[PDB]
């Protein structure tokens, strides 16, 4: 999928 | 849909076991992306993928960039409340 914005675990 | 109050109990070795995206700086809210299996997200049966993050122990994250929520969800110790809303 698009990765555009980011992730983060937590 | 409804917006929702939502308790979460962390020990202290664990993270809150979920993902977040989004953030203001994207124009969109901090937004749940995953619920880790068998971590406190999960085990407290009332965040699901796809819920928006509107507050966490009444410190609004509605206006906040992603990194700042960041800083403020992972300083949360013990019995956490969530504020959520599934658009």
């Amino acid at each position: 999928a698009n990765s555009r914005w980011p992730t983060s675990i937590i | 849909g409804p917006i929702r109050k939502v308790l979460l109990l962390k020990e202290d070795h664990e993270g809150l076991g979920i993902s977040i995206t989004g953030g203001k700086e994207h124009g969109v809210p901090i937004l749940i992306s995953e619920i880790h299996p068998g971590q406190p997200a999960d085990r407290c049966g009332g965040l699901h993928v796809g819920d928006a993050i509107l507050a966490v122990n009444g410190v609004n994250l509605r206006d906040t960039k992603h990194k700042e929520a960041v800083t403020i969800l992972s300083q949360q110790r013990g019995e956490i409340e969530f504020e959520v809303v599934y658009v």
